């Protein structure tokens, strides 16, 4: 079957990329170091930015369950690609360090 | 002593638990390079005494969508095993609830024991 193009990321609760899987190059055309330290919202279409912010805000409230969002992500070639991001929080349960967000980011169709 | 970040590694699997991605934090923990895991089932690496439990865990994960494993032992590259726990989450297609892959957050609980 045709494997969807996707990559994993980790974000702080504000949306900053703190880890980026190198499959990002194939998915959106950036090297990991072009994403790391930036907010995901900096890659998001203006119409979808607030949705994406509010998704990040809520996913910490959902008891670790997955929250999905579809948004337009600006590729390295400055083109809008539809991405479905599936996100959930994690915290090492032996700690009280602040949760972070793990995302799977897949290029999908809007059709 | 190691800090928390160093004792976690993320992995992605197909629905049969074959590795499709692993972060490089695994190497310092138990020796493997990510590239050598790809296409191998996680089941190859489970201790014999944890195998039936991990099969049940996987079934529960596929039924429920998200599970925390029991403690289990994972075979290290150079011998011995490390105690792990894994939180698994199925990633779907929202359209039709078709499963796409399994995202695992793996955290160690011991040094390599042999």
């Amino acid at each position: 079957v045709c494997q969807p193009t996707r990559f994993i990321s980790r974000h702080n609760i504000e949306g900053i990329f703190t880890f980026v899987d190198h499959r990002c190059v194939a998915t959106v055309g950036y090297q990991p170091q072009e994403l790391l330290g930036k907010n995901i919202v900096e890659f998001c279409h203006p119409e979808d930015q607030q949705l994406l912010r509010d998704s990040f805000q809520q996913v910490v409230k959902l008891k670790g369950q997955v929250l999905s969002v579809m948004f337009r992500f600006r590729s390295k070639n400055q083109e809008w690609l539809w991405m479905r991001t599936s996100s959930f929080t994690f915290q090492n349960p032996y700690s009280d360090e602040i949760e972070y967000i793990i995302c799977t980011n897949t290029n999908v169709k809007n059709s | 002593f190691k800090g928390l970040d160093s004792k976690t590694f993320l992995s992605e699997h197909s629905m049969d638990m074959k590795f499709t991605y692993c972060d490089d934090r695994i190497t310092e923990l138990i020796g493997y390079h990510p590239e050598e895991l790809l296409g191998r089932s996680a089941y190859e690496f489970y201790h014999a005494l944890d195998s039936e439990n991990m099969t049940k865990s996987h079934q529960n994960l596929c039924t429920k969508g998200q599970v925390v494993s029991g403690q289990y032992r994972m075979l290290a590259k150079h011998g011995g095993y490390v105690w792990l726990e894994t939180q698994g989450t199925v990633i779907y297609n929202p359209r039709n609830l078709q499963p796409q892959c399994i995202m695992c957050v793996n955290y160690v609980l011991s040094e390599i024991e042999k």
